[PDB]
């Protein structure tokens, strides 16, 4: 038409609701912009539609409505981003509108934010090992280019540092596969959820300070931001990550700051419509919708780009039973849970080994990947370990004099352990470094109960001191 | 056909109105992009349908038409090394017709119609037919498939082509009536095919691990549910049972899990060889995918879907084993659907009916003689995760009754990388007396007492460890100090198992023989040298407990000569200790 | 020594756990008795009196 | 209740665990508490089949009377069933019996309905014809578990944990048709089975059997792993 | 109604030692004599109806097992009056009820026996009041409300037990009647933890 | 204005109908008796009220009047040295006017219209005004307190006062368009200040405790929070921080607690002494009081103008401490007044929006350079009684 429809009968408004009872033409799913009496401009979705009224949730604040003035107007019938390569260093609200000042990207392509499911024949295994410089990372719970790695936190624990740590210090290695020429950096694709000013204000002073703002995409929502507004921040995200990877072939790594703060507005918007529960609070839908958020990742056929996501959540009484990461154990490819009892002890970065998990190790390690070693080195290690820590549980009980040789050899590796393999600082590791830290530490038990590691590493690799290493 | 219009779009569930004459559980086409729909609900005028498809984008006022007819397979040959989704539509024509990314409206047909197949008859005109009888042969890779009569046929037949090529849609069989018959039928997934008499469960399902085949035995006919936390090995130990299982044909259903998982199976499956004829995995393999992003309402589909498909193979009078991923998707599903119908749940928010589908489901298993007077089996293998935390949620508890065999997981083993990780203490099954006769004869005349003395050492090993936690290790005498050592024994060689070996992934039934009889020869020779006033410490130095265990990793033609060398040296160890 | 240990220390402790954990599935329960009663009185509303 | 008189006379099972220390008394309601992987249906199949009254030592010597098994299966699988009647068709036994059988996939109002068809038949042999008759329930955890979707599928809000709260009262008009009448020769003995479903005593349908019936036999899980046959524990 | 209610000065002579001895009760008081099974509540109970010195006995039955009720009903006029050496039953009113009856019927149990007892009180008569197994009269209130849909408060029972457990044991007492006489009841209830 | 009647009566909710044009979060007067509510939901022709006070005695059919406003506050000279109620009510107005129980239904205004304040100018006629900037300067107890421009603001100015004694609602500065500017403004307690940016806490808040010093610090502009059982010792910590610590105004909110530990700190106070100027040391507090016994629904509205304060003096350039006394009172608050509304609560029945909630109120502490150039900091300690 010359000019554009309004709808002006809507008699509710209660919490994030909205009813209109003259708005059979609106598609499910459509955008809709709320005028104020003022002329404020709000936004809104539509999830129910009928001959006989409609169902708006809104994005922003309520305050100022009112049932006589206000009229809804109609968007395109699809929530659909404007996306291009000249976005790269810009930064965003939760929205998708710049705050950078900077004048608007003009749209190569406007694409749907709620994603399509990838084809299972169109995939294919992720392979190329990826070096992040962390000793327990590397050797024990290897991370392969195409993975989804969550990080479990708690409250006071460092999730952030390890994070922006990963991202500074990651690399492939051609060179050890023999591909050829070295890669090209990673494009970083940054998505904040309710976020205090601290974090924040680290996290970009982090990345000015290594150069890493030319090559991202910061899609920022503050604490003091609409909660509503979380909804859509990840999906815009991993749509234009989608596009940089399987459009131009970038190499992208995605970072979700907090999952749970996403958990909890889905929470507000499935309590105010009367859905089902789950089991403590949160809707029976929470798995579907997770779902689509994180199976974006990946890589596909014929094609030279990838995704790789780490999302970070906070487990709120350290418990990983809760629903939300236990959905999140149920979808994503592993986990990387951290200990606060080795953050009590100073230790830095404080992976716990046992609880963590990475599933697609076994693709990324082995002879003409990394070496031949990789496998029963890490699988020793675990056993090890897990001795040691039965051991430290039977000496809190009968006393340390108790001991034969055997247990205090044992406990004395678990110590050692810690305090050299897992506390490692700021500084770089190559992965040589972390074997040879590793084997060095292994010497310390000898050969006879190592039954994982076959006979012929076991004659090369063995017997090497630690205090060549530190000392 | 039934015509109407919508006006109610909420997720999933779609409101029509004008459906007067619609039947449940119908097929309806909604839109004018044409998705496909189910009807459960029936009002006045009014119809409720879930949509199998997304639903975004919809308006009200568009058309909905009815097909009249329930949701329905097609079962015939094309479908060995195929992938399916959820209502059976082929997924690489779907990558033929479309980019990387599935789209909605997609038709396409289950069975090629393309390719042409060989025919061989086998009746002559003038012949009686009744369902579930044969006529004729189509070779299929290593198999030969068999065109059967629809069981709900019946009559004489007075035609027959000659041997010749020709495609699935060609009908050869004309009945008095006029009917036809193709190489093709169709038949709904939510009634069960009907056989001619039930059996008794005489034959084991050989699996390849050692702790399943030996401790917790599957019966031919039978079922097993697997339950467990994340990250404790559910989809592997599936995965290798895909493997190295000797049935003939293997279904492989994906509900609601990761799309990578079928991805490994679509690559490595066509370089591997078939254990039983030599030939590619992939050839005997069919899977359903149906992964966690797709929409919810298709994931029921699917599981019937599976359950349909290895129903017809059954027919035929193969041994068919089924692997099914998750049924607390299903049980998930189930709950999002039944929120928008507003009804009153049960306990945990499921709806009331779902202890019936569970059951339902796991009932067509078993060991039939078939309607055309063959032998065929269905095994039904179920991995249960535990939705919220635990072991108390209902699925699990209304799995526990109306299965064989339950093979419980453990997350602290899973911790310290002991995989299989199977708890011992909260396993069992109920299978082992019928399979008695059948070890005796094909595997050695003494392996029951060899069992029931492995299960004793265990029970013991278990009884001694409160005292442990009380006292501490010291205090014991010699005695269960040597008993405990044994179990530790039996536990970190026999139980414990790696999937990703290149010889300890499949281990036959005779290697796990041996290896339980040196474990209770060693047992033996340790209690008598211990009756002769031998310390425990010394007798654990020797270098035959490196011997034994090391006797993973022996290849299968090496076994004997290294159990004949480990039994010598055995004996040759004690003799002159004491 | 150990009988004195375990007679005072483990007991009440895992007594205090045990009925801590008995008080907090009880409230559970309490909280979905509540919420079926809600959804019941919602469903009993809509089919009957509207016309 | 002023119709009932005192139980007073045995009933030889066959099994000396319960022969000798746990003897079951004609009129009396003696449940089996088993797990889940123990062998309950193999136990109940052996009294079924030995279980006989002993006239001869009793008074002088007595004079015989009839003795009859009323068995009922609730959600039962293929391979009970099929146990159950190749047990019961191999020894003559069925010669004397009443088989009710009800599948795991039959409907759930059938197995409500199931115990009551069985109590009815016992109840009229034993007090028109005055036989002796045994009634066997194979598994009232079933039977719970029905009660519960039936109630659920009513709109009936439940009760403590998950189930109804009448489940006192209904498992209770079930128990209580056994017994023994002044004035009558014939009597109704029950054995009820059922499997704990977290092995916990304290779940309500162990917990609400116990305020009914008069004892129980309890399967003991060690017993069984040891060799045992039949595993039950003489002291709990 | 009475008139006054009078302090308990009297021992209730039970005929037992130890209970008369030690851990005496005043005529018009209250006793509870809880215990697991086979404990010896059913012995005790029986015994104190059999050698009390109360002149009229009433004996409720919350709703027992079937066989049990059939024991004390055969029992019970088998025996003989210790105080003229007639039937014992001319004393007693029997108040009996199985777990198969109605639920409304074993909930109204423990008052129709506690009027019956007040109104023997208020002709001059001392009456002993015998109350088996509380907790099944409880369970019975329990399915009530959850007919009622009544939002349980501390396991399943209702938020109203206590009121209803305190209006049964406070009609126990020492009064003087209407009529100018004086008369008392005795409860002694049975708990079944 | 809006006008309409009543027809619902429970508890602190009040369901008003007629309202058709009333806008959402706005203030309402109730009744004959005129009493204080607001508005969170519209419903065709209905509104729905809470009530920040009792709502005994009322019936059907009394009038609602909206004022078209939401809940503000007036900020300006004279709000030191005070004790305000939970929607900035002075104490001791209450007193001489009623006596000694607080009845519903009193008027009074928040700051003194009847006091005299020294004025010194600092724009001319000609010059250029926007928001946050100062014109002008008051003497009060020790400190300057400077007059600022409102936020929303832009204009030019030509009209000054002289140099003289005025009252706070006499027009100091005329703009061109003819917009009076005053000694003081109202700004809505839902809504956070601006500021220009933001910037990282670097200099310790010193608390006076060797534990929290040494061991636990916290910058000045940061958060904290203290939990912990009844008689452990929150009140006290508080209380020392407000004697001890080194910012220059404090600000305290009791919010649902004890009467007597809001009487000690009027009474025991001004016996002592400043540690940075020497005065009185209730001349750089001010008080927020709502006990225990008083209404439940204005625990909220004591928070928001407690925060809303701080940041007012944080504008000036001051650095300015917050304590909240519990917001386990203020979480209670929400749970009943979700529980008149029959929303499906979250886990212990309070609502889903909780979190949303606390998240905006911390959020206001930060060290930020304010709109007029200076630099202001507020620091915030809440305590929680779980
Ligand atoms: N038998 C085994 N041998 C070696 N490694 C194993 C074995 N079983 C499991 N693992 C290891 O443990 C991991 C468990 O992952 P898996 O996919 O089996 O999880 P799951 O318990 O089925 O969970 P879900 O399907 O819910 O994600 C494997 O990826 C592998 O690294
Ligand atoms: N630092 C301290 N020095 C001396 N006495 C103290 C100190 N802290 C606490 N106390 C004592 O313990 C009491 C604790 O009272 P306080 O009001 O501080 O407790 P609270 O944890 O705030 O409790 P509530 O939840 O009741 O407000 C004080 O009244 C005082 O007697
Ligand atoms: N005075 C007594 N003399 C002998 N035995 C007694 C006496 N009192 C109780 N008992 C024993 O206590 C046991 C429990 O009896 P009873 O009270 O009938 O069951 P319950 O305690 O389970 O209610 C009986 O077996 C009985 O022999
Ligand atoms: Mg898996
Ligand atoms: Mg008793
Ligand atoms: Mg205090």
């Amino acid at each position: 038409d010359l000019l554009k429809k309004e709808y002006t009968g809507i008699t509710y408004i209660s919490g994030p609701l909205l009813f209109v009872e003259n708005a059979k033409d609106l598609a499910y799913g459509a955008i809709v912009d709320i005028k104020d009496g003022t002329g404020r401009v709000r936004g809104g979705q539509v999830i129910e539609v009928s001959e006989e009224y409609a169902v708006i949730q809104v994005f922003e604040e309520t305050t100022g409505l009112d049932l006589a003035t206000t009229s809804v107007s109609l968007v395109e019938d699809v929530a659909r981003l404007g996306v291009s390569k000249e976005m790269l260093g810009r930064r965003f609200n939760g929205i998708g509108k710049p705050i950078d000042g900077l004048p608007p990207i003009t749209p190569e392509k406007r694409l749907p934010i709620t994603g399509l499911p990838l084809n299972p024949v169109a995939r294919r295994k992720p392979e190329q090992f990826i070096q992040t410089g962390i000793s327990t990372i590397d050797v024990m719970n290897t991370l392969v280019r195409g993975q989804k790695l969550p990080i479990f936190s708690g409250s006071g624990l460092p999730a952030n540092e390890i994070a922006a740590q990963i991202a500074r210090q990651a690399t492939v290695r051609p060179d050890l596969s023999g591909e050829g020429e070295k890669e090209e950096p990673f494009a970083v694709v940054f998505a904040a959820m309710g976020i205090t000013q601290r974090e924040l204000s680290y996290f970009i002073q982090e990345f000015e300070r290594t150069g890493a703002l030319s090559r991202s995409v910061l899609f920022l929502n503050k604490a003091d931001d609409p909660t509503i507004e979380r909804i859509l921040t990840p999906r815009m995200a991993l749509t234009v990550a989608e596009y940089l990877a399987f459009e131009h072939d970038y190499h992208v790594l995605v970072i979700l700051t907090d999952m749970t703060n996403y958990c909890e507005a889905l929470r507000e918007i499935g309590a105010a419509r009367e859905e089902i529960p789950g089991r403590r609070g949160y809707p029976g839908y929470m798995y579907t919708d997770l779902a689509t958020i994180y199976e974006r990742a990946g890589v596909v056929e014929g094609k030279k780009g990838s995704v790789t996501q780490i999302p970070i959540l906070s487990m709120p009484d350290d418990d990983r039973t809760h629903p939300i990461p236990d959905l999140t154990g149920y979808i994503t490819e592993g986990q990387i849970q951290l200990s606060r009892e080795l953050h009590r002890k100073g230790i830095y970065p404080p992976i716990d080994p046992l609880p963590s998990l990475s599933r697609l190790m076994n693709n990324g390690v082995g002879k003409g990947k990394t070496r031949e070693d990789h496998k029963q080195v890490s699988d020793q290690l675990y056993s090890a370990y897990a001795n040691g820590v039965d051991i430290r549980k039977l000496v809190a009980i009968i006393g340390e004099d108790a001991l034969t040789e055997n247990d205090r050899r044992y406990l004395q590796f678990a110590d050692a352990f810690e305090r050299f393999f897992i506390n490692q600082g700021q500084q770089n590791r190559s992965i040589e470094e972390s074997l040879q830290i590793a084997w060095a530490l292994l010497s310390m038990l000898p050969q006879g109960e190592l039954k994982r590691i076959s006979k012929d590493h076991i004659g090369k690799y063995y017997g090497q001191k630690l205090e060549e290493i530190w000392g | 056909m039934i015509q109407g219009v919508i006006q109610k779009i909420a997720g999933p569930a779609v409101i029509a109105k004008g459906m007067l004459g619609a039947r449940m559980y119908d097929i309806c086409k909604v839109g004018e992009e044409g998705l496909v729909g189910e009807i459960i609900r029936l009002d006045g005028d009014t119809a409720f349908v879930q949509v199998y498809e997304d639903t975004s984008g919809l308006k009200v006022g568009e058309p909905v038409v009815s097909t009249g007819l329930p949701l329905a397979v097609e079962l015939g040959p094309g479908m060995l090394n195929g992938i399916y989704d959820g209502i059976q539509r082929p997924l690489e024509r779907i990558r033929e017709k479309t980019g990387i990314y599935i789209t909605r409206g997609v038709v396409v047909h289950a069975l090629d119609r393309e390719k042409k197949w060989a025919w061989t008859p086998m009746v002559k005109p003038g012949d009686e037919v009744r369902g579930g009888m044969v006529l004729g042969t189509v070779p299929e890779f290593g198999f030969t498939h068999k065109i059967l009569v629809p069981p709900d046929v019946r009559g004489r037949v007075k035609e027959v082509k000659p041997a010749g090529e020709y495609t699935v849609e060609e009908p050869v069989v004309v009945l008095e009536d006029g009917t036809e018959l193709k190489m093709y039928h169709t038949w709904p997934v939510r009634r069960a095919r009907p056989v001619q008499r039930k059996l008794d469960p005489n034959t084991p399902f050989l699996t390849g691990m050692r702790i399943l085949d030996v401790l917790f035995p599957v019966a031919m006919g039978g079922t097993a549910a697997i339950p467990g936390p994340f990250g404790s090995g559910k989809t592997v130990t599936q995965q290798s049972l895909a493997k190295w299982s000797n049935a003939d044909v293997v279904v492989y259903v994906g509900c609601g899990e990761r799309g990578n998982e079928m991805t490994d199976v679509l690559v490595e499956f066509p370089e591997l060889t078939d254990p039983k004829t030599g030939g590619p995995l992939m050839h005997r393999t069919v899977l359903i995918a149906n992964t966690s992003n797709m929409p919810v309402a298709a994931r029921e589909a699917s599981i019937y879907v599976g359950v349909t498909i290895a129903e017809y193979f059954r027919d035929q009078g193969f041994s068919v084993a089924l692997m099914a991923d998750s049924t607390s998707r299903w049980a998930e599903a189930l709950r999002e659907i039944s929120s928008r119908l507003e009804e009153m749940p049960a306990e945990e928010g499921y709806p009331p009916y779902l202890a019936a589908r569970l059951a339902a489901f796991y009932e067509r298993a078993g060991k039939v003689i078939t309607l055309g007077g063959e032998e065929g089996a269905v095994t039904i293998v179920g991995a249960v995760s535990p939705p919220g935390g635990d072991m108390s949620e209902p699925v699990t508890q209304s799995t526990l009754r109306i299965v064989g065999a339950f093979w419980r997981l453990d997350a602290s083993l899973a911790f310290r990388r002991h995989f299989p990780a199977i708890n011992w203490n909260g396993s069992y099954s109920l299978f082992t007396s019928a399979l008695d006769p059948w070890y005796r004869e094909n595997v050695a005349e003494d392996y029951p007492e060899l069992r029931d003395a492995i299960s004793e050492l265990l029970q013991r090993e278990a009884g001694l460890q409160e005292i442990v936690q009380l006292v501490g290790p010291d205090a014991l005498q010699d005695a269960e100090r040597l008993v405990i050592e044994v179990g530790r024994i039996i536990r970190e060689d026999f139980l414990q198992q790696n999937a990703y070996h290149e010889v300890d992934a499949y281990c036959s039934m005779k290697k796990a023989y041996g290896i339980m009889k040196m474990i209770l020869a060693f047992y033996k020779e340790a209690e008598a040298a211990i009756k002769r006033g031998v310390s425990i410490d010394e007798i654990l130095q020797l270098p035959v407990l490196e011997r034994i265990g090391r006797a993973r990793y022996v290849s299968e033609e090496e076994f004997p000569a290294y159990f004949e060398e480990a039994m010598k040296e055995i004996q040759g160890a004690f003799k002159a200790l004491a | 020594r150990r009988v004195n240990a375990l007679e005072q220390v483990v007991i009440p402790g895992i007594r205090a756990q045990i009925r801590f954990i008995q008080q907090v599935l009880e409230q559970r329960e309490r909280e979905d008795t509540f919420r079926l009663k809600r959804i019941k009185g919602k469903i009993e509303a809509r089919e009957a009196e509207e016309e």
